[PDB]
Formats: structure tokens, sequence, C-alpha cells
RNA sequence: CGACUCUUAGCGGUGGAUCACUCGGCUCGUGCGUCGAUGAAGAACGCAGCUAGCUGCGAGAAUUAAUGUGAAUUGCAGGACACAUUGAUCAUCGACACUUCGAACGCACUUGCGGCCCCGGGUUCCUCCCGGGGCUACGCCUGUCUGAGCGUCGCUU
RNA sequence: GAGCCUUGAAGCCUAGGGCGCGGGCCCGGGUGGAGCCGCCGCAGGUGCAGAUCUUGGUGGUAGUAGCAAAUAUUCAAACGAGAACUUUGAAGGCCGAAGUGGAGAAGGGUUCCAUGUGAACAGCAGUUGAACAUGGGUCAGUCGGUCCUGAGAGAUGGGCG
RNA sequence: UAUAGGGGCGAAAGACUAAUCGAACCAUCUAGUAGCUGGUUCCCUCCGAAGUUUCCCUCAGGAUAGCUGGCGCUCUCGCCC
RNA sequence: CGGCUACCCACCCGACCCGUCUUGAAACACGGACCAAGGAGUCUAACACGUGCGCGAGUCGGGGGCUCGCACGAAAGCCGCCGUGGCGCAAUGAAGGUGAAGGCCGGCGCGCUCGCCGGCCGAGGUGGGAUCCCGAGGCCUCUCCAGUCCGCCGAGGGGCACCACCGGCCCGUCUCGCCCGCCGCGCCGGGGAGGUGGAGCACGAGCGCACGUGUUAGGACCCGAAAGAUGGUGAACUAUG
RNA sequence: CGCGACCUCAGAUCAGACGUGGCGACCCGCUGAAUUUAAGCAUAUUAGUCAGCGGAGGAAAAGAAACUAACCAGGAUUCCCUCAGUAACGGCGAGUGAACAGGGAAGAGCCCAGCGCCGAAUCCCCGCCGCGCGGGGCGUGGGAAAUGUGGCGUACGGAAGACCCACUCCCCGGCGCCGCUCGUGGGGGGCCCAAGUCCUUCUGAUCGAGGCCCAGCCCGUGGACGGUGUGAGGCCGGUAGCGGCCCCGGCGCCGGGCUCGGGUCUUCCCGGAGUCGGGUUGCUUGGGAAUGCAGCCCAAAGCGGGUGGUAAACUCCAUCUAAGGCUAAAUACCGGCACGAGACCGAUAGUCAACAAGUACCGUAAGGGAAAGUUGAAAAGAACUUUGAAGAGAGAGUUCAAGAGGGCGUGAAACCGUUAAGAGGUAAACGGGUGGGGUCCGCGCAGUCCGCCCGGAGGAUUCAACCCGGCGGCGGGUCCGGCCGUGUCGGCGGCCCGGCGGAUCUUUCCCGCCCCCGGGGUCGGCGGGGGACCGUCCCCCGGACCGGCGACCGGCCGCCGC
């Protein structure tokens, strides 16, 4: 409140009145007359360095770095290892990028939505979400936050026809658009590899929204796909290739321990 | 107070500044209010376009920006007179009028009156009853569109003369030079002095 | 999920508005479900509790199939009293035990001119 | 052997720390833009069946009238229980009412002292006789009435 | 973490077992009764032995100093569980009329009276009280205010601002 | 009843002005400034001083240099010189 | 039977009571009776360096606008003829102002302390310089024959970055003299050779975001004055009418 | 002498009407310090801030140039980003510090005094007459204001008056109604989906696994709250251009009153004064030979006056018309009435105040100002017997729990009492190393180690060796019938039934302007559109490399299970 301690009018005693030198309130007939005034070490006083409202809350990020992170999350969501190591149940899923027809965006009821999620063998993750819905831990329950819900699949769509209604009641689900890709929803908690469910048009629009290494993006004016550093990211084949081992040194696997 | 090496600083925080600090925590709310106001105004004035009043062609005054052209406030009374429409009717027609602006160049006067003529030719207004003239039987099914964005008829996008390529003439090798600009500056600096010298010389005769 | 920007999800605000609710809102809060054979008859799910209607406890300590009747609706305590759901004091005198109306199911209603109107309104709104 | 003292553990007492809860704050944003001479803010007094404070009210005083809702309030007896009459509580609140001081307005405020008009009772009347009702502050605006000017003017004694 | 929990969460205690050099942590047991924690990152109003530090509580001192300004109390009885402090009677004394008397103004505001209990107040005690609870109590033409001016304060006319 | 704070009042002690008077009390500026005292909270590992030069109304201080630590970077040995 | 320990007891040895000011503390120097809770380097703006990231002579939409009304949305997505604009890409003078390419070859005019012409690549040279290239020489079953097979090196060459020097170019100055041009033949302009001053050029590296340290202005690590100003309350005590 | 009119004026409890004061977060006018910094302090900074006074509104002020610039000029005002920590100010020290551009949000412009014309065609009041719901304005007649000057017509962007020319029939104020207004206009009351079913813990259930092969049911409703704990379905509530009911405001249509614009020509008119400016003295500003304001003095002109950032004279140029006024917009809001949210606080924290808090209490007064939450799911608050006069206690009783017994959840430390153990002349305590006692822990103590292989002692089983049927996976050869990646041509083909960019072009292409003599002449130029070449992309054939994390069949070796 910026006035947590300076509501009391008080002055210090001084040399005499050997009780202390901290300012003390003036008055009488009250057991609060003569206590500690505003201060850090005093009871009922202001705190050290009162938190101001003009603190730097928001942090801006370059748009190129934002797009880099989005493409990184999209590329990580296509690898089965990275999405399996996050916690999603993809053991029965036929194809990791689940690209379905355009009929799903025209859904109006949630019964057909649950039927589609069960047919695509993605219902195990929603069942895990249902099972893990414990209560918030600590003092966060008082501040209107009493539920812990784990994140499930996110259906990325375009040209909404009522799919938000059909996917707005399933717990752990996330609704995302191709034209508005959010890192907070694609990589929750700072870890890449979230299970994704796409649509035909949502999957065909990615080549035009981000572009390839040959042609730039059509929707974004001056954006191109990020450059690729190591063309072959497999160290095993490189180290075991004959060209590398053609001019290597002897192994020399002798220990040569200490001699007494 | 100073350190080993550093830029000398003079921060303007000696005043009592903490009691007057404007934090922009209401910026999204302000943008939402402005967007809602724009939408409400456009919906109320739907047959008329957003930023309705047409704005003339305006050159920047200073020498730093006088190479580009920009929009302005209103057309001049001379431009209205060359266009042939009355001054007071242009306001209800949808033509912003600036009575304070003057016209010094016919090159801009012709451009402004041409813009006015184009706006008048593209303009289609609605009557109260079909007894009003200067209209058609059907209003192009709401004129194919109700509202326009970012300029009523056309923005102020810059155009440039091409002057693609040409053959160099004979005397172009010795036509201009840095000495030409130097002589021009010297004459501009010593113009009046030479006149006074010629005057005092003719005085002696 | 909540979508109206004019209704709150604050736990403290909800608790305050529930504990300091007026008497005409307490009667709506103190509502009890109806029996299965009566729900299909009246085409309504729940109904507020009054003084004359009979009721049957479904959950709690004094639960069973014994049909009972309410004698007091204590709106201040969000509770109702039943003549047979009682307890003995130290000296042996009887005193009613309080059970919440949400933990009790109704079997009989007083057919009043206003009760029939509420029933038909709820039925026409459920359609 | 006992008593006293010291160190540990169990239990007990003073003590009210930690933990859990929160009808409370702090911050941010949104909507509206509202006091009074037709009596504002604030203050005093009083009002409940039993009632001290907070809250809510003004001698119609823990609320009146009307509308919506529909069977109660509650600490205790009573009480309208009546609803094929008008029907409890609650909320809304546009209709009535709103004591004294307070810009406070009859003078001052020690609740005194008046002054006019009207209505009921007193010698059926004024003349410093009781009760009740209305008016009786300052400045200023428009108009009316009253009247002062060896300020200017015309006719006249 | 398809984490642990009303077959027992947090917290607290413990001559129990054990780990880490250490900050600390794990398990067993006893209370307790509704939440909590590990891992990956993020942000702090984040670690106390002191500051004649702030608040609250508790010890040695210590059952110690102290209940000593103004001559003084005693006997019998009653009401009471309880008597030195209350009541009645008697004896011995003080204030001795500039009082330890009878009335007032300021100030206090129910402290005045009757009944009733005896944990708190009365520096011991109490059947007692100016304490507590209940109920009563202030009657004016001729008592004073109200009237009048005194020193003095003060609005309008006017002036200044 | 009148005089109210750089004012009042003073048979003058700078005495009195609500337990405060060689300048009252109350609230705000104000979290006034201090080269001056006091305090400043968890573990382990590694490195580890100075009280000295010059200048300053400088001597209980600061600036500069020096002492110290961290981040590195550029090369050199590792197979008669 | 075995058991260190946060249980108690005893002996042997060593053992002064903690914190900070100080050359010197256990001090006859200061604070601490004890216990529980609270308690002190924070945040903003700016600067310097270092590190991580993205782009790159470019970089940055933080300011606005667009899509659809939204719990999560005070988020996120986009602007592309919104880059206006900030930083950097050019510096030097007080200013009028000016404002950065060298090297080889041949010729002519006195190849003159001497300018121009023509051709080429195009940011000079010296001494060091990681690395790279060439490389005599020898190192693998009986033999003249070979491409891989075993496999290092004397010497030599072009030389990253960086270091020192010389020379070169730009701007402000001082000395010396001569030449060229005319939108007008002048106290008009331009040019050279030498010495100096610049935060300069001599194939550019910055921008935006985050973190850490250091300095500084904000009350700024926390607690602490003697005092100053503004506006009000007191003559119920006391001094005086 | 009197009467009357005018003019400066007085009184009323004359008729009607208005202001006072309060809040004051935001705004406007005035003056208004010091602590601090300058390591001291006077100028300066703090600051044209705090305190003080006067006023109003949801906003106020500002606002239509006596403006900015000096070139291809722009054009009210307000707010944001840049300009810019710059120009500049300063014991030029500390420090202070704008403005014009430009891009954005919003963009609404006008009136009057004067000069002239209109028989004052103007305005207020009073009273009867013709009108409508909740009550005020239209037509009639007299009493005043006003010729020392009402009103239309007029406003520097010119205007007025008189001919000529070709035109325009409209707009503004109530009354009754149907259908809508963008979240599907605003306000208010009530209603609307889906388990409480089986089994088992628990005082209590919302705990615990499932509900046939269509996954027990709903979901546009799985946010939250209350309910004996931890609920999507038991209950208000939430989603829903969901429904029905009541109240208020506008869009189209039936009576009533006003009502000539545009251009050329001819004629006339055209302006704010103790004010600008100057001298001087203070305050202020970055404003410097003085930015602005104020006090005194001097105090004008109409080819004039102001400004052009260095004072003064001569000349030219650019811009504006000040001493009169009104106006919503984007802007601010710590007060007020309601609402929503939180990486904030969780009872020594957070506002002083979570509770009978600006309360108790303190000082005469201004003023100062606290402490203080938790029984239990439900009082179900301990009947009754006994001791004591009572406080209190022993039994008993409710609750799962009294180890929750009326400031009672949990219940630490300091301190104290009791019980048990040990010890005691160098105060206690402490580190190194042992010993003794005790609690407790693990083992059952001359009797306890595990797994593999082989040789023996007895019983029961199918498989393994091998073959056959057969599926699933691995490996490479032919890359076989096909898949795509990396490059070069090619069908010039998808250019018209394919996309982007390019200061690369095509004036012998078009459209709209323009120059010269309707038409002609490219003689030249401007904007838009069409199309030719360039660098990036879409299909088949032919081949160049990898067949690699892109994959199928045919055939083979070698595995696994059935
Ligand atoms: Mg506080
Ligand atoms: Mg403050
Ligand atoms: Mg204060
Ligand atoms: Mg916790
Ligand atoms: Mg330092
Ligand atoms: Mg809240
Ligand atoms: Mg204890
Ligand atoms: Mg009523
Ligand atoms: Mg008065
Ligand atoms: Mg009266
Ligand atoms: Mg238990
Ligand atoms: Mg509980
Ligand atoms: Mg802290
Ligand atoms: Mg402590
Ligand atoms: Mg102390
Ligand atoms: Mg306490
Ligand atoms: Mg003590
Ligand atoms: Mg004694
Ligand atoms: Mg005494
Ligand atoms: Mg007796
Ligand atoms: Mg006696
Ligand atoms: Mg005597
Ligand atoms: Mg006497
Ligand atoms: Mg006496
Ligand atoms: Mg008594
Ligand atoms: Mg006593
Ligand atoms: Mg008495
Ligand atoms: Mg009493
Ligand atoms: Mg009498
Ligand atoms: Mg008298
Ligand atoms: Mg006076
Ligand atoms: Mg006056
Ligand atoms: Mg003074
Ligand atoms: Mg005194
Ligand atoms: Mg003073
Ligand atoms: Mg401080
Ligand atoms: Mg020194
Ligand atoms: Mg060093
Ligand atoms: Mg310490
Ligand atoms: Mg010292
Ligand atoms: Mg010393
Ligand atoms: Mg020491
Ligand atoms: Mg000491
Ligand atoms: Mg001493
Ligand atoms: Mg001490
Ligand atoms: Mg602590
Ligand atoms: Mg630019
Ligand atoms: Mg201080
Ligand atoms: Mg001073
Ligand atoms: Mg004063
Ligand atoms: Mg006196
Ligand atoms: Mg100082
Ligand atoms: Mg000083
Ligand atoms: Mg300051
Ligand atoms: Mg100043
Ligand atoms: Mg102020
Ligand atoms: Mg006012
Ligand atoms: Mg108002
Ligand atoms: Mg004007
Ligand atoms: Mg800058
Ligand atoms: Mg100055
Ligand atoms: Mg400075
Ligand atoms: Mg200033
Ligand atoms: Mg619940
Ligand atoms: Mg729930
Ligand atoms: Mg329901
Ligand atoms: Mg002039
Ligand atoms: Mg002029
Ligand atoms: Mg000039
Ligand atoms: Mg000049
Ligand atoms: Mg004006
Ligand atoms: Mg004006
Ligand atoms: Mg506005
Ligand atoms: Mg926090
Ligand atoms: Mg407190
Ligand atoms: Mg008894
Ligand atoms: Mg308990
Ligand atoms: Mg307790
Ligand atoms: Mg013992």
């Amino acid at each position: 409140s910026e006035l947590a301690g300076h509501q009391t009018s008080a002055e210090s005693w001084g040399t005499g009145r050997a009780v202390a030198r901290i300012p003390r309130v003036r008055g009488g007939g009250t057991h609060r007359s003569g206590q500690g005034a505003f201060g850090n070490m005093c009871r009922g006083g202001r705190m050290f360095a009162p938190t101001k409202t003009w603190r730097r809350w928001h942090r801006r990020v370059n748009t190129t770095q934002k797009r880099y992170a989005i493409c990184s999350a999209l590329a990580a969501s296509a690898l089965p290892a990275l999405v399996m190591s996050k916690g999603h149940r993809i053991e029965e899923v036929p194809e990791l990028p689940l690209v379905v027809e355009d009929k799903v965006e025209g859904y109006k009821k949630t019964k057909e939505a649950v039927q589609l999620l069960k047919k695509l063998k993605a219902w195990n993750d929603i069942k895990k979400v249902y099972a893990s819905q414990r209560m918030r831990a600590g003092k966060g329950k008082m501040r209107n936050r009493r539920r812990i819900q784990r994140r499930g699949p996110c259906i990325i769509y375009n040209e909404d026809n009522g799919i938000i209604k059909a996917f707005r009641n399933i717990p752990g689900i996330t609704l995302l658009n191709v034209s508005k890709l959010n890192i907070l929803k694609l990589a929750p908690g700072g870890h890449v590899g979230r299970f994704c469910i796409w649509t035909e048009s949502a999957f065909r629009k990615l080549d035009e929204l981000y572009g390839t290494w040959r042609k730039a993006a059509s929707l974004k004016s001056n954006y191109n796909l990020p450059m690729h550093k190591m063309m072959n990211t497999d160290l095993s084949r490189i180290l075991k290739s004959p060209e590398i081992q053609r001019a290597l040194r002897a192994p020399r696997k002798k220990i040569h321990r200490r001699v007494l | 107070a100073p350190s080993r090496n550093g830029m000398i600083l003079k921060p303007h925080f000696h005043k009592d500044w903490q009691q007057r600090v404007d934090t922009w925590f209401n910026q999204p709310a302000r943008k939402i209010r402005r967007r809602k106001a724009r939408q409400a105004k456009a919906r109320r004035i739907a047959p008329r376009p957003a930023s309705g009043p047409i704005r003339p062609i305006v050159r920047c005054p200073t020498v730093r920006y006088h190479t580009k052209v920009r929009a302005g406030r209103g057309f001049s009374l001379e431009e209205l007179r060359v266009a042939g429409i009355h001054k007071k009717v242009a306001r209800t027609i949808g033509i912003s009028v600036d009575p304070r602006r003057r016209n010094k160049s016919t090159e801009s006067l012709q451009a402004n009156v041409q813009r006015l003529k184009e706006y008048r030719s593209k303009l289609i207004l609605f009557p109260r009853k079909p007894s009003a003239p200067k209209k058609g039987d059907s209003s192009a099914e709401e004129l194919k569109l109700a509202t326009q964005l970012t300029g009523p008829v056309m923005p102020i996008r810059n155009v440039y003369k091409k002057e693609k390529a040409r053959v160099i003439t004979e005397e172009e090798k010795n036509f201009k030079a840095f000495a030409s600009l130097r002589m021009a500056r010297a004459n501009a600096r010593l113009f009046g002095i030479r006149a006074k010298r010629a005057k005092e010389a003719a005085e002696q005769d | 999920m909540k979508f109206n920007p004019f209704v709150t999800s604050d736990r403290s605000k909800n608790r305050k508005r529930h504990f300091n609710a007026p008497s005409h809102i307490r009667r709506k809060i103190m509502s009890s479900p109806l029996s299965k054979e009566l729900r299909q008859k009246y085409n309504v799910r729940s109904m507020p509790i009054r003084k004359d209607d009979e009721v049957q406890v479904v959950r709690g300590h004094y639960k069973g199939q014994q049909i009972g009747k309410v004698v007091q609706v204590y709106r201040k305590k969000y509770v109702i009293y039943i003549e047979r759901v009682q307890r003995e004091k130290a000296n042996g005198t009887t005193v009613h035990v309080g059970i919440h109306p949400s933990k009790v199911v109704i079997t009989r209603l007083k057919l009043d001119k206003d009760r029939k109107k509420i029933l038909e309104r709820k039925a026409k709104s459920r359609q």
C-alpha cells in the first residue's frame, strides 16, 4: 500500500531514555504508546524495500527468436522419442502426426469428439489426465487455484466450424490455431515434445505459413526457415565410417597403473 | 563517487519523481476501448467509409522530408473552385476543406484538383427519394461494399519518375563538377559585396 | 467452464455471498432432490423444502427407508428438522437433529396453488 | 541412610510458537458519473416484548405503502397459521413520512426572548392572556409599489 | 512423477537405526486430524546470536525489601460454615468550635437509598464497602439561571485584502 | 476578561508560557543529512592483501597509482638442438 | 552376543566468553538474564565490461493498427508501400565547410626534388606468426617390376588473427612556391611538396533480448541526531494588566 | 407654490428566481519555503514542488494562428513514439533543459461588436380563449425592457446591394402503431442435462476397481461454492443468437408553425485602445541586448501592426490579423457507486482496523490510537450419586476422540512440579581417547551364507537333436513391378483453362490528361492497365549420385514362437 508503516507519527527519544534509539510513537493510556515505529526490525512497521508497482514485469523477445522456438517445438513434436519422454500415452497411436480429414472441424457435439479420440487410440492420455487431477499443493489453494491438471493433446485446426464447442469440455485438452501458434501451449513448462493432432488443411497450410529451405514463407513476408547446423546429427555413423577410421591412432587400452 | 573508468552520467532523478510515475498497465484496455469505439463508429456510419473525409496531397515543409509526399488535412479553397463544387457542400459530401492552406505551385494544384475529380467520379451518394438527381436507379447493391479502410479512395503511396537509361551526351564529361558547386556557393556568399563595390566604383566614375 | 465476465470464481466471494444470502435466496439454496417415481411424474429434478412436505433421509447417520416428515426449516442454519430424527439429551429430553436438505430426498409434496405453478413452470422450461 | 544441587527421559502446569483453515486486506483493470436552500456532509437524542455495542431507522422511529418472490423469524412465551380473502419472511423500492443542531435562516443560543395573520378553547375583543398552524437571515437578478433630490427640463403661483 | 494420503496429510516430541566432512536428510515409535512432496525450469518480502534490535512470554533476585507521618484499644453477645477488622451494649481515648462537626461554589455523574451474592476489585481478611446484580430516588410565580450592563468580545455601513 | 511562539509576560532569575522554555505543543515536508557509532542471517572448495606514491580547506575521508581476484586470449614442449 | 551415536557417570591431557573498532581483547573496553516470532544489499533509469541467444551491414515493432465477443486471451499471431524512428555503416573544424585506394609495366615532355597517357589485378612493405602446401631421406617374407600396403621428416613457399615499425589517404593548422577552369575572368574557385593536432580511413560488426559484476541518481543495506520551513492548539499551571 | 417627465438613488416579510456549504483521486487561478545536493556556502538545485486560499465538471483547461518553417512548404486543439538528455541555461561548477519536423489516436467547425439596409419586423411579464398521457410550448389582447440601439440578413475563408443566366419544392419541433438495434439495445425477478445403483473402509461421505463387443449417462453445462473429507453428475449455480414475463430509449409512417440557392459582370463596405510598443523594477523560463506575466511612467498607426530566435540604422521578402466569444473527440482519475482478476499477504504478515476499529483508552485542545480469529460433523455444553458453604473434585454420561469441557484445532522453547537413572570439595560447561551403567535396536546365540557346473542316490513330465506345416522379425544380392531426395538439359509445355519480385523493357499496345495546326501530327511528357526477357516454384518421358533415419513385392542364408 506504499503507506504500510508511515501512518504513525513518531520520533526517537535520543541519548536519554535508555530503552532504545528507534523512533517510538507518542501518547499514553495505551499499551501501544511507546512501541517500535516504522522500520524493518519493528512490529507493525513497513517492510524493507517496499515492492513498487512499476517493477519490470514484462519481457520482450525478438520475433525471429519466437518463430525459431515455434519451429523447434513443431520439429520436436514429430519425433516419437521426445514426445514419449514427456509423459503422453502414444503406445497405440498409429501415426505420430495425427492428420485427420476436414470433417472433424464441423463437429457440434462432444460425444462424437470422444468417439474420435477413442478411435484414434488417444483416449489413454485423456484417461491419464482424468486420473491425475489432484489438489494444488501449498498456499496456492486460497488464491482461486485448487486444481492440478496435466496437459494432454492439442488439436491444431483452421477455419473453425464449431470444433471449439466439441473440444472445450475435455480436461487436459488444448485448442490451437495454425495462424496463431503459442509457445506456451506447444511446449508447456519449457519442455518440447507435446503430442499433437492435426487436420488436413492445418497440415497443408504449414508449407505456406513457414516455407521450406528453397522458397520463403508466403504468409510471413521476410521470414525463412532456420538454418541447419550439423547436417548429420548421428555421431555413431560418423565415428564408425571408414573415412574417419582410415587415419586414426592405435587404441592403446593399457592402464599402466602405479608400480610399487 | 567516480570509478576507474566510465562515462560521466547526469541522471535527471534529483526531483521528487516517484509521486508522478505513469505506468502503462492500462494499455491493452485502452487499445480494446479504441477498437470498440472504431467498430461502433463504423457500424453507425456503415454507408460512409472509415476516415471518411478525403485528404489532399501534401508535401513535407522541411528540407529533410521534402523529397517524400504525405497526406494532409483538407483541400484548399482554390482547389475547390477549380473543381467547381461549392465550399460548404463539400463537408456534407465527404470532402475535408482546409481554408488556411494556400496554393503556391500549379504542379500541386493540378494534382489536387485531379484527386478531387477522381473522388467525385468514384463517389456515389444516397438520396431521400429518387427525385434527387445525379444518381442511378440501383446503388450497385450497396456499392459492392459499405466501408473502406486506410484511406477513403486511395492512400498516399509514393510514385517516382522512371528515367530508366539514356546515352551520355558529349559535353557531360565536363558539364558539372565540384568546382561548379564551389563557385555557386562563393557567388551566393559574395553577391552583395560585389554590388556595393560596383556601386562605389560607379560613384567615383 | 465459466465464460460470463460478470460472475466470479472467487472462493472467498462465493463463500461470502452464500453465508450472507437473503432469506429469499436461502429457500432456493435449500433444495432437495425428488424420488425416482415422482421425478418421472412431475418432470422436474429438484424442489425447495417447505414445512408440510414429507421427506426421507438417504445419507448420514439417521439414514434408512423410514419415511419422515419435516417440522422446521431453519433457513439461518441451512438445515431442516424431522420429528422422528431426534436425539436424547443428558437429562433424557428429546431434541431434533439437524440434517442438510441436500442430503435428503423428497417423497411427498404439499399441493399448493403456488407449488403447482412452480412445478408447471419448471416442466415447461425443461420441455 | 537422607536433604540440596546438576544432567537426561516420561507425565503434568504456565506459555501460545509452527502447521492447516480465512465472510479480510494490497495491487491491477472495467462500467457509471450521482450532494444541498424542495434543507448536503457531519453531530446530538430517541426508537425493539425481554436490548449494552455495531448495524438499520425518526414520535408512522429495529420500520409504513406498493411490486416481485412464495410459508416463515428465532435466544425465549406470544402473535397474525389464515392463503377456493389481503399472503409470513426476504429483496426491490418509483408512493408517504423523515426529531434537534448543523451553509442553518426571527435575535442569540444560557432550549430565553419575541413580532404579524389565521383556527379552537379563557372575562365570547383588542389591551405584552393558553394550545395549534404559516411567515419573519444575507447578497443579488427581472418587474411592481412607495418617496428623496437648490441634478436637468416644461406649464404655472 | 497413471506421486503419497481419513487402513491417517502438514506440524510437534523422541536414551531408536542410519547417511553425508558439511549445510541437512531418510526411516522407526508417540501425539496429531486434511493436505503434502520428489524431478525439470521459472520468480523471490528466502536462512539470524547479537544491532542499550521490535513484539510477546518466562526465570535468579525472592516468598526478599516492603505493608512504621498524625497517642489506642479492650470485654460480652447476636447474625454467620468461617470473626480482630461487620453490628449492638459497656469501658478506656482522639478530633475540642481556625475540628476528624454541620452546610455550600467549582469539579465528579449516580457515586444517594433499599434488597441480594460473595470468583474479580478493597494492597491481610471480611458476613463489610463509594465493587457487583436488580429496583427506586431530584416536584418552585416569591432558591438561582432567564433581565441589566462592567473590563471585554463582536455583524452590518465603510475600508483593506 | 486581554495579550500566543522569534511572539506574549517579566520589581529582570533569559525566570514563566499546562510536569517540556537560551525559543511550547500538534501534524506534514521527513524514511531530512551524517566523512560518525551499532548491526548485517546456509555449507564446502580455490586464490588471497594493504596500511604505501601523488592531489584535494586535505589529517576519522575521497580520487589516483600499487597489492588482489575473476574472465579469457596468443604461442611453446611433449620422438649434434 | 555386537552397536557409533543427541543418555548418564569417571579418570588422563588440553582447555579464559562470544560479536566488532583496534598494531594490540578473555580483559578492570563496549552489547548480551533466558526463550519464541519479525529483522537488514531490494527495485527503477542510465553507463562499462564479460557471457548465452537470433539476425547480420544491417538490427529492433517496445508506438499504433488488423483477425472473432471470450475462462486461460492485460497472452499469443500478423503488418511489408506502417522502419516514422533509435543504434551502427564517416570523420574532422568554433564555424562557414570539407570529407579517405593502393601496386606492376612501357612511353613522352630537360622519366627534371617531373605531370600525363595506355593495359591489369585491385587495400602496400619489412620482422615475428597457429595452421596449410611442397619436399631430399630412409622405415613392410627369398627377387629387377608397380599402384594402396609401414610411415615420420631436414630444408623451402603462400601466410589467419594479433604485435612493432615504415609508407599511403581524409579533416583542422604553419612554410614554400607554381599550375588549371570560367553561367562570367573577381581581395572567384580547384590543385602540390614538407611539420604537426583528430575520439579518423587503410574489405566494415553492429543491433535486440537475458544474465552476472562494478559505479552512480533515486529514502537506496538497515537504525540513529543538535536543526530548518509550512499550517493550526493552548493564560484550567505560571507572569502581567 | 404646485404639477409632470427624465436621471442618480433608497425601503419592504412586495411577485417570481438565483449563490452560500460539503466531497475534492483527476482539473483551473494565485504565492509558496526549508530539510537535500553543491562533500563547506550565499547564485543555483530541491521547486515555479509541499503546505495555504479560491471554483467547477465527469471530465476541466486548451482550441480555429497577430502559428511553424525559409523549400517542391505545412495548417485548430488535445494525447502517444521519436526529435533528446539535443539546441540552450548554469559560482558554464553541482545540475537544469525544451521546441519544429515526421509517424500515429481523434479529427467540427463557427458566432458576435463594428461598417450598412430593413417604419423595433425584437424580448420579458400578465389574463381569457383551441390542444395530449406523468406538464410545458404553439395562435389573441395589454403592462414593461429597448432608438445611449432587440432581431433576421453579415464575419476576413470576404461580405452586401442592383441587372443577366440557367435551377431548386425541401427541412426543422409531439401525437398511435407494427418489425428491429449486432453479440444478436438497456434494467429487474423466477426456470431449464446428466448415478445418489451394486461391494467394501469411515463417526460421517465426496475414498477405493468395474458396470456387455460401442465402452454405465450428460457435456456448447468437468469453473467455483455449500453440503459430517478429497463431487461433472445430491443442491443455487456454469454453456447455450435458450425459452416465457414486466419497465425505459431510437429507426417508417396519419394534424399543427417558418421557408430562394449557384456563377459572371457593375456599385459600395470591410474591423476590437490606457491596448500594442518603449523605458524601468520584480517573479519565472532552456530562451540567451531580457521567453512570458505583473507594478509605475511614456503611450500611437492605418501601403498599418505583430513575428522571422543577437541589440541598432537603410532596403526587400515570407506569414498572421491580436487587445471579443462558444465547441464533443483521442487525455487523467489513490475520492464515490458496482464488477472482475491476481506467480501478492495468510493473524507480530496484509489497510491502524479479518472480531461491537477510528472502538476502548490518552491529552484541556489541535491530536495520538491499540490488543483481540479457530470447541465440536452436529451442543449432542457433562443428567444423575457423593465430598465440600461454594470455587473444585471423585464416579457416571455424549462424541471416533473431553488426550476438544464455554478465548476449548494443532500444542514448541524459556521456566516450574513429580517419577526413574546417574553424579557431586577446585562454578558449570567444552574437545581428543577409553571404561562402567541404562534404554533401545538385529540376531538366538558351541546351530545356521548364497548362486553355477559335474560325478552318484529315487520318482513324475513334455520339449529340446532332426524333419514337416507355418507365422513374425533381421541381412544383404537383383534396386527386380513402383516410391522420392540431390543436379543437367529437354515437351517454351501448366504464361490466355500458374504464382512472386525486379529504378530489365516494349512511347510503332490500350485507357484518362497534355503541346501544335471536331479531326490530324509522337512533336514530347504524366497516372493506371495489358505483355517480352530475367532468379526463385508445378507434371511425364530419357539418364548422372546416395538408395542413406522413405518403403513394398519376388528369391536365398541364418533366428523366434506356435
Ligand atoms: Mg504493516
Ligand atoms: Mg509517506
Ligand atoms: Mg510520517
Ligand atoms: Mg506448508
Ligand atoms: Mg569503491
Ligand atoms: Mg480476493
Ligand atoms: Mg511440556
Ligand atoms: Mg409492508
Ligand atoms: Mg448565526
Ligand atoms: Mg407555533
Ligand atoms: Mg488418530
Ligand atoms: Mg477441520
Ligand atoms: Mg528478509
Ligand atoms: Mg533470536
Ligand atoms: Mg536490548
Ligand atoms: Mg498474545
Ligand atoms: Mg520476574
Ligand atoms: Mg520480612
Ligand atoms: Mg503510611
Ligand atoms: Mg453461630
Ligand atoms: Mg463496636
Ligand atoms: Mg478524654
Ligand atoms: Mg472564623
Ligand atoms: Mg472545616
Ligand atoms: Mg452484599
Ligand atoms: Mg484484599
Ligand atoms: Mg452508597
Ligand atoms: Mg455499580
Ligand atoms: Mg406554594
Ligand atoms: Mg429570581
Ligand atoms: Mg471585527
Ligand atoms: Mg463590506
Ligand atoms: Mg524562526
Ligand atoms: Mg513548565
Ligand atoms: Mg524555531
Ligand atoms: Mg534509512
Ligand atoms: Mg590522509
Ligand atoms: Mg593483476
Ligand atoms: Mg553476527
Ligand atoms: Mg573508529
Ligand atoms: Mg588505542
Ligand atoms: Mg573480542
Ligand atoms: Mg567486555
Ligand atoms: Mg566503562
Ligand atoms: Mg550489560
Ligand atoms: Mg526468524
Ligand atoms: Mg529513416
Ligand atoms: Mg531520521
Ligand atoms: Mg539553515
Ligand atoms: Mg505559526
Ligand atoms: Mg487565570
Ligand atoms: Mg555533506
Ligand atoms: Mg551547513
Ligand atoms: Mg529531494
Ligand atoms: Mg525555481
Ligand atoms: Mg498543495
Ligand atoms: Mg464551491
Ligand atoms: Mg457534481
Ligand atoms: Mg479567425
Ligand atoms: Mg539519442
Ligand atoms: Mg535564470
Ligand atoms: Mg550535470
Ligand atoms: Mg527548474
Ligand atoms: Mg467440497
Ligand atoms: Mg464440487
Ligand atoms: Mg443441477
Ligand atoms: Mg510597424
Ligand atoms: Mg508587414
Ligand atoms: Mg529581419
Ligand atoms: Mg537578427
Ligand atoms: Mg480571438
Ligand atoms: Mg478566444
Ligand atoms: Mg474528452
Ligand atoms: Mg510473495
Ligand atoms: Mg494487533
Ligand atoms: Mg452439591
Ligand atoms: Mg482435540
Ligand atoms: Mg486447544
Ligand atoms: Mg535421585
